[PDB]
């Protein structure tokens, strides 16, 4: 679930 | 004399100290040590993302490119940062994961992952031999974030290539701060970039350890997910040599 976490963090 | 503006900017966006939340006033168990590392890893990931957004050129890229680059770089960035801290704080004699989580030689051996420790310990040792400067480290670090792209390439491919080229020039400026002369500078650039190239191999090892440690704590879904990060021919590495 890293991709999701990376995406939320970028926004 | 003075430090180049971009490198100075890089110094100012360096993440501040991140504690593992580890208690040293009590002996460690295999459970607590691994728990401390995972907690530190999660915190360090958010820091990598936060650091990347302050990086000149990074925001110009499509959101999908930004995600991809971080997915293909977080491991390298984390082990490179560990290398620097171990180098600066304890002369590379032990692994400085955080101020409250320092693993000396005797502790690495007693652990169930001494092999992994020795692999990671390779970087601080190299920093000691090369006597890497802070300015060089900062430029090299950015280059790691821009060292791997997908086989098809990125959406903002041209913007990416330009950004990569700018940091290559900055590294050359960092080298020039101490290496006076075109022959010495050229020799330094080869040494540092060779080191960067070698990290492509070393990081695959770390991904395997991670995948194997998962299996041991607990099926084809798990394997297939990590495979692209341990196997060759899956992504496109950008080599200097
Ligand atoms: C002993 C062992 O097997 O460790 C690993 C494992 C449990 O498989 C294998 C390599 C490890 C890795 C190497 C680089 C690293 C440097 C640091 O300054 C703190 C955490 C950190 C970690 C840990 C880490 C890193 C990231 C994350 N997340 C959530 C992104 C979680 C833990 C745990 C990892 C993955």
């Amino acid at each position: 679930g890293l991709e999701a976490i990376i995406r939320k963090a970028l926004m | 004399q003075l430090i180049p503006p971009l490198i100075n900017l890089l110094m100012s966006i360096e993440p501040d100290v991140i504690y593992a939340g580890h208690d040293n006033t009590k002996p460690d168990t295999s459970s607590s040590l691994l728990t401390s590392l995972n907690q530190l890893g999660e915190r360090q990931l958010l820091s990598v993302v936060k650091w990347s957004k302050s990086l000149p050129g990074f925001r110009n890229l499509h959101i999908d490119d930004q995600i991809t680059l971080i997915q293909y770089s977080w491991m390298s960035l984390m082990v490179f940062g560990l290398g620097w801290r171990s180098y600066k704080h304890v002369s590379g004699q032990m692994l400085y994961f955080a101020p409250d989580l320092i693993l000396n030689e005797q502790r690495m051996k007693e652990s169930s992952f001494y092999s992994l420790c020795l692999t990671m310990w390779q970087i601080p040792q190299e920093f000691v031999k090369l006597q890497v400067s802070q300015e060089e480290f900062l430029c090299m670090k950015v280059l790691l974030l821009l060292n791997t792209i997908p086989l098809e390439g990125l959406r903002s491919q041209t913007q990416f290539e330009e950004m990569r080229s700018s940091y290559i020039r900055e590294l050359i400026k960092a080298i020039g701060l101490r290496q006076k002369g075109v022959v010495s500078s050229s020799q330094r650039f080869y040494q540092l970039t060779k080191l960067l190239d070698n990290l492509h191999d070393l990081v695959k090892q770390l991904h395997l350890y991670c995948l194997n440690t998962f299996i041991q704590s607990r099926m084809s879904e798990v394997i297939a997910a990590q495979l692209p990060k341990i196997l060759a021919g899956m992504v496109k590495p950008l080599l200097f040599h």
